[PDB]
RNA sequence: UCGAUGUCGGCUCGUCGCAUCCUGGGGCUGAAGAAGGUCCCAAGGGUUGGGCUGUUCGCCCAUUAAAGCGGCACGCGAGCU
RNA sequence: UCGCCUCCUAAAAGGUAACGGAGGCGCCCAAAGGUCCCCUCAGGCGGGACGGAAAUCCGCCGGAGAGCGCAAGGGUAGAAG
RNA sequence: GCUGACUGGGGCCUGUAGAGCACUGAUAGGGCUAGGGGGCCCACCAGCCUCCAAACCCUGUCAAACUCCGAAGGGUCCCAGGUGGAGCCUGGGAGUGAGGGCGCGAGCGAUAACGUCCGCGUCCGAGCGCGGGAACAACCGAGACCGCCAGCUAAGGCCCCCAAGUCUGGGCUAAGUGGUAAAGGAUGUGGCGCCGCGAAGACAGCCAGGAUGUUGGCUUAGAAGCAGCCAUCAUUUAAAGAGUGCGUAAUAGCUCACUGGUCGAGUGGCGCCGCGCCGAAAAUGAUCGGGGCUUAAGCCCAGCGCCGAAGCUGCGGGUCUGG
RNA sequence: GGGUGGAGCAGCCUGGUAGCUCGUCGGGCUCAUAACCCGAAGGUCGUCGGUUCAAAUCCGGCCCC
């Protein structure tokens, strides 16, 4: 699934001021485009939540266009765990890196008898075209007994992927 | 709002409302006694014959809906062989062991107003009226 | 403060604090009663005489409603020792 | 404890205190000095009689972590080695 | 005799702050694996499997004596601005070599001291002369040649002591908070927000009902839910745990899970903000400078005025120094 | 700083198993003993939380000396 946020422009516009009225401030820019932008705090959260880099942004931008994204950077301020900037990055032709959350129906589909399972839990970085993203890649088939290494050159893959990383990286441990 | 998972698994389950001669359906006091009116708990699998749920959901927003149509009773809102097996289920209807085992609405098919004089506390029609062979038809 | 502000203990005279030792109130109790335990309010008054040792403090004798803890230049030597 | 050297403190020039932190010097070298010609480490992986984590040898890899008489710092193979 | 402090523009010099893990070490979790660690059909001696376990692989950090990086600032030179109780050179006379508080950056300390020791500034010193701070060397305002029954202001103030507003608007607090000290605590209060259930009708309450073989197997003079261990079987369900409460010579009698019913609207939970509340015990007699104040004479955001010094103005004079 | 089989004490350090003596028990040698040569039983190592797959054997509190 995909989620929409509505986008602003900015040029000048100190940014502390911007916080003082609820609206978090923001870049947009890929190979071919930088601008500065900035979005309203409060939608922002009830979408981030879920969009969750791992899914695309719209954000619909003013101005016409309706502008697809991902985000991939952000600093949210040290002290209180808030967020206060946003990297866009824009969609293009294709392919780019990004990160896909992992479903789990592996071995023992939890753990046989909660003993020494303590696998790597994550979602993974992924290389795909910008049309084959995946909502999840379900963690495969159940043979992976007490004790297995078999590690991240592994399941599913589905249409569009690359070993992004590690060919290896531990997916299944002791 | 989940609103009522009875109203989805428990309206009526969407059945028995067809089931059992659609018309004539039930009345009075969904339940007093749990000290006179036994046979539930026993019968071998399961009871089903006691009543399910839910007497508010369907006297406000189920309509006619698949019955058949008549109109004379006691009052508002408050088995499956149809007008025979009345009372010989449960509910003896005042005393039952406790007194007023009042009344509903009801209506069948054919001129049924007051009911409990006629078709409840076990009359005889389907044995006694033999006497339509030399009384009143034949000199 | 060294062109001096006499350092401990006792005596005498006290007065003040309350984080109350007894007395008068009170809650809870694993409070039957009686008698305690603990915490709360309460500073009005009261809070003994001896043996030891310079002692303060302690430890003992016999009692008691109880033998409260601190402050005041560890109060008080132009008042005494 | 007292003079000298190195680092920190020393707040991006120099300087800067304390009975602050932590270490060295009171020598050595006629070869460890001058100059000309050469040469490049330490490790790591394989291979190799007596040879083991190491003695000596061959391979490939290894921009400096070796070495520079002694502390430390700075410097350093395009050499000071 | 234009050179000075300060300033502008440039040119290099630096290794702090902050960040970083590439060196130096320190470091939490996982993986993969020397060597142990223990165990085996043991000495062929190597055969696996899961705390230590070096280097490596991600994943997270820490460091005055670590740095792949690295500002601001700072130093210096040049060209300029700057005539100043500025600079330079020669020479005469000194005094001082007990400093202190405050701000910032450190070290020692206890992330104590009106503590101690350096650094940069400042001030008292010597401005214990003036206004404010109730009082008060060094906090805020301001550098006192003298005179005046003139003016405007700074800090700070304008209800009375006590000069000038009980001034104007718009919010908050009910503690005398203001006039307070913390970890923590909690239907105080006023706003913003999130979730949760609800007009086929929810949260209060007021109507009903929780019956089985019922010994629940098992316990057991008996525990027939309610002295205990519970196969917690399931006969199910308007509904009813072989039982959450009181009950208890096992029972009689009794209540709450849960549905239904009547009444018919909000309800219950989570986070945040501004202010307040408890936490809060010390020694002569109390109090925030005092009286007194609570849509303020208290706090937060605006704004208009006025008061206010030896500051600057006005007028007169004094010397000194330039022209 | 000490708290260990009945008494006395080793084993901690260096964490994968608690053992000697004496006592006790039974046997060997005696003609029967004493001693002596051999084993037998028995503690969990004051106690509390942690560590580790392991700790009386690492760490820290309280305790008693
Ligand atoms: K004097
Ligand atoms: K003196
Ligand atoms: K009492
Ligand atoms: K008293
Ligand atoms: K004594
Ligand atoms: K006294
Ligand atoms: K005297
Ligand atoms: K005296
Ligand atoms: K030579
Ligand atoms: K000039
Ligand atoms: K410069
Ligand atoms: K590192
Ligand atoms: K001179
Ligand atoms: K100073
Ligand atoms: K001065
Ligand atoms: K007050
Ligand atoms: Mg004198
Ligand atoms: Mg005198
Ligand atoms: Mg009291
Ligand atoms: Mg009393
Ligand atoms: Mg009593
Ligand atoms: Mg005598
Ligand atoms: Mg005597
Ligand atoms: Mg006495
Ligand atoms: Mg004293
Ligand atoms: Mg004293
Ligand atoms: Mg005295
Ligand atoms: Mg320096
Ligand atoms: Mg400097
Ligand atoms: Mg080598
Ligand atoms: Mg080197
Ligand atoms: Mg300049
Ligand atoms: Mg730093
Ligand atoms: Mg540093
Ligand atoms: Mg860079
Ligand atoms: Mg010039
Ligand atoms: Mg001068
Ligand atoms: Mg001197
Ligand atoms: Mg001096
Ligand atoms: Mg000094
Ligand atoms: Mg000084
Ligand atoms: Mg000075
Ligand atoms: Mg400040
Ligand atoms: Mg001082
Ligand atoms: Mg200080
Ligand atoms: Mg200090
Ligand atoms: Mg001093
Ligand atoms: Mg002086
Ligand atoms: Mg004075
Ligand atoms: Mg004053
Ligand atoms: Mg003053
Ligand atoms: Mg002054
Ligand atoms: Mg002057
Ligand atoms: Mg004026
Ligand atoms: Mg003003
Ligand atoms: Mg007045
Ligand atoms: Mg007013
Ligand atoms: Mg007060
Ligand atoms: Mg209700
Ligand atoms: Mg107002
Ligand atoms: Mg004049
Ligand atoms: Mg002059």
């Amino acid at each position: 699934m995909e989620y929409r946020l509505k986008a602003y422009y900015r040029e000048g516009e100190k940014p502390s001021a911007l916080r003082r009225a609820g609206k978090l401030p923001g870049v947009m820019y890929n190979r071919h485009l930088n601008r500065k932008v900035y979005v309203d705090l409060v939608e922002f959260d009830k979408v981030f939540r879920q969009a969750s880099i791992h899914h695309v942004i719209v954000l619909e931008l003013p101005d016409g266009q309706s502008l697809p994204t991902l985000v991939r950077q952000v600093n949210l301020d040290k002290r209180r765990r808030r967020p206060e900037h946003v990297d866009f990055f824009v969609l293009s032709d294709e392919p780019v890196e990004m990160y896909v959350p992992l479903r789990f129906v592996g071995t023992p589909a939890g753990v046989r008898a909660g003993g020494v399972l303590q696998e790597i839990h994550r979602d993974i970085l992924v290389k795909v075209s910008p049309r084959n993203i995946p909502e999840f890649i379900e963690v495969d088939v159940s043979g992976l007994e007490i004790g297995d290494s078999l590690h991240a050159s592994d399941l599913k893959l589905p249409p569009g992927v690359e070993l992004a990383v590690s060919p290896e990286e531990t997916i299944a441990a002791v | 709002m989940p609103n009522k998972r009875n109203v989805e698994l428990l309206a009526t389950l969407k059945e028995n409302l067809e089931r059992a001669q659609g018309s004539f359906f039930l009345v009075n006091y969904q339940g007093l006694p749990a000290k006179e009116t036994h046979a539930l708990r026993q019968a071998l699998k399961q009871n089903g014959a006691r009543l399910f749920v839910a007497k508010n959901t369907l006297i406000r927003l189920a309509l006619k809906e698949l019955g058949l149509p008549e109109l004379d009773g006691l009052q508002g809102p408050s088995d499956p062989v149809a007008a025979a097996k009345t009372l010989v289920q449960f509910a003896k209807s005042n005393p039952k062991g406790i007194p007023q085992v009042k009344s509903g609405l009801l209506q069948g098919q054919i001129l049924t107003a007051k009911d409990v004089e006629a078709l409840a506390e076990l009359p005889t029609m389907d044995e006694l009226r033999a006497e339509l062979v030399g009384v009143l038809q034949a000199p």
